[PDB]
RNA sequence: CGCAGAUAUCAGGAGGAACACCGGUGGCGAAGGCGGGUCUCUGGGCAGUAACUGACGCUGAGGAGCGAAAGCGUGGGGAGCGAACAGGAUUAGAUACCCUGGUAGUCCACGCCGUAAACGGUGGGUACUAGGUGUGGGUUUCCUUCCUUGGGAUCCGUGCCGUAGCUAACGCAUUAAGUACCCCGCCUGGGGAGUACGGCCGCAAGGCUAAAACUCAAAGGAAUUGACGGGGGCCCGCACAAGCGGCGGAGC
RNA sequence: UAAUACGUAGGGUCCGAGCGUUGUCCGGAAUUACUGGGCGUAAAGAGCUCGUAGGUGGUUUGUCGCGUUGUUCGUGAAAACUCA
RNA sequence: AGGAGGUAAAAAUGCCAA
């Protein structure tokens, strides 16, 4: 098991400008990753994708790369 | 809801006796400390003490064990339950056991043994049955 | 279906429906049920303080509301899928499974209907009864770096394993099917039958309430021992496979 | 076609001026379960809530004596039932 | 110890005692 990296103090606020922080958590393919394999918290994987999504949704992130 | 204190202590009491616990701690109040006192006296229960707490006075019951593991306490019934209430005459008493147990009744003259209620004179409502 | 230029590949356009990855034995909701994004309106829950009211609680006959899908009415829309319907194929026969098409329907608006293995096959409220380990929401003491699923305590939710106890058995086991109290619904052998008649509701399909004659000596639940399987696993045998020689044809 | 279950015999058992059959009720039937049953899979939890009547009710002080309990009087005809 | 891929044309019936 692998720490929350959000949930610490130092994490960072969570949004959708901020183009290599939600990059670290888009796989290659332009997919999602799993909680799993990523190690945040329920809240924070929630946050993350749907910040990643209205990235998507403003083209600064691409639809299956 | 909490419809009828008594029968709680009673659950409360066998409950305990069953799990081998030794002190057993209520809400307290004087229809349950009289019960307690006819208990104590006919043996089945060790001791019992009344401890203030947050919101009002609390029941403590020590129970009785037998050297050899034995459980003071067989059975423990309630009988006059709301709804379906039970009033004895005095001719018509109720035996435990053929009369090895008691049964506590209340009377004008207060919570009385089967016995003391056969003794004098009185009858009143069947409570309930320990044995 | 194509050779009248298909399938394939590139570019542009039209329209409808469902929302990959996040996404799970995880969340919310009373139950049906609810996940593309944003904004607006709106319901419930949980924790801490305990400032307020001071038993105002629980259940609830009838009743009222909500209630998957299919189905119905009126008006839209209709990409994919697709009852019915057509061919093809299989077969003894295929009104089926498989294939190629394909209407209602599935979608929207406003209304009907009111049923499901609508299931946890487990009505609601309350108190008590060994624990262990996950996970979701929130408070707090101690290691304290005070970084940290550090560890503990407490409340609420949701799984697994497990004593006592209960059960016919399977199993349930602090989320009880355990020990108890209150209120409600229901059962009284299997068919006939959730059917007939009567009544209420519905546009209709139908739903709800609900028998009797006759007939059977059983219908059932759980578990055990075999047998069987066009169930699985591991093995053998001239069983197949690789070969040699026949029988089935002729006369006796 | 080798019946202690049919018919007849012997023998036996139970009753006895009776012995059997039918009809009807109660029991056994805890099988309508007040005493004294149940609803996961055997029959049986309404699909789910809200709420009317009703039922039910936390801790404590005082009063009433309706329920409850004790005693006494009247009544509960006789016959019936039970004891002598 | 963890784990991936592939794998069936058609095949009906059999009387009621011991
Ligand atoms: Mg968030
Ligand atoms: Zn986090």
């Amino acid at each position: 098991t692998r720490k929350c990296v959000f949930c610490s103090k130092k994490g960072q606020t969570i949004d959708y400008k901020d183009t290599a922080l939600l990059r670290t958590y888009i796989s290659e393919r332009g997919k999602i990753r799993a909680r799993r394999v990523t190690g945040n918290c329920v809240q924070h994987q929630r946050d993350i994708a749907v910040a990643v999504k209205n990235a998507r949704e403003v083209a600064l992130l691409p639809f299956g790369s | 809801t909490m419809t009828d204190p008594i029968a709680d202590f009673l659950t409360r009491l066998r409950n305990a006796n069953s799990a081998y616990h030794d002190e057993v701690t209520l809400p307290h109040s004087k229809l349950k400390a009289n019960i307690a006192e006819i208990l104590k006296r006919e043996g089945y229960i060790s001791d019992y003490r009344t401890e203030d707490a947050r919101v009002g006075k609390s029941l403590v019951v020590q129970l009785k064990y037998g050297p050899s593991r034995e459980r003071s306490i067989a059975g423990l019934r309630r009988v006059s339950k709301p709804g379906l209430r039970v009033y004895a005459k005095s001719t018509n008493l109720p035996r435990v056991l053929g009369g090895l147990g008691v049964a506590i009744i209340s009377t004008s003259s207060g919570l009385l043994t089967d016995r003391q209620a056969a003794r004098q004179g009185v009858g009143g409502e069947v409570l309930a049955y320990v044995w």
